[PDB]
């Protein structure tokens, strides 16, 4: 179950990182998407603290479609 | 049993069921404030079990750092 | 809508549902061992939503003092 | 300003360059998702952040994005 078993740990090393958070997680089995949203809570953490993350997905069965960040402290993930 | 197996895995990893409705073959949860690794746990072990997650939305409770609010959560068998 | 007032009530007073299973416009509640307080005002508060209590069979837990097993328990409206 | 220079250092090429006041909105082939990062964090350092950033994951692409949107501040 690579899609969902992989939901916790995911959102763990995202929490644990020092500077932002899953805000919210959205996963469809019918559409394969997993929509997350990543917030900052701080003032540039999002971008620091990111480029890291996409050696994460591709080292199990990914998913990624698009990322859209628009400093609303938001970070808009598609794992479809 | 599909009912009893959900609420006796949901005992299980601290979680309590509000509403248990079906649709058909699916059913819709509605679940109180969890912690995500213990509402994974839940779900992954329903998993094992034969009912899938066919979807899931859940938010971040703000003020409490491992905490959500389940929006939305449907099993299939 | 008769199980989703069941399974609120249930969490607001602390107790956890295991099975509930229709017998013809009643239902068949399996519950895990549970303070009598707690469960008596359950119930109480189901009865003030429209379900009454049509069977109850309670054997005291040793060694809990307070505590009972729910040996039967069918709610009708 | 520095973004032509360390574009052309991280590998690829910017298209357009509108400003609309403090703000300049880039226009950017697609590009190794890795050194976009690493471009845009060395714009970071000494001024100049990512505002807006939008991109999709071109398919057969071990690595690789189309950059949709793309703002920069400072």
């Amino acid at each position: 179950p690579a899609l969902i078993s992989r939901l916790g740990a995911l959102q763990q090393i995202i929490d644990d990182t020092p500077g932002i958070r899953l805000r919210t997680l959205s996963f469809d089995a019918a559409r394969n998407a997993l929509q997350l949203e990543i917030s900052a809570v701080s003032s540039q953490a999002l971008e620091q603290f990111s480029q890291r993350a996409r050696a994460r997905f591709r080292v199990q069965t990914g998913e990624m479609k698009p990322r859209a960040d628009g400093i609303e402290g938001r970070l808009t993930l598609e794992g479809a | 049993e599909p009912s009893t197996v959900i609420m006796r895995e949901a005992a299980r990893h601290g979680l309590t069921i509000v509403r248990l409705q079906p649709q058909g073959s699916r059913l819709s949860l509605t679940v109180q404030p969890a912690d995500f690794q213990a509402l994974m746990a839940w779900l992954d072990a329903l998993g094992q079990a034969g009912m899938t997650t066919a979807t899931l939305a859940v938010t971040a409770v703000a003020q409490q750092p491992g905490w959500v609010t389940v929006n939305t959560l449907v099993l299939e068998r």
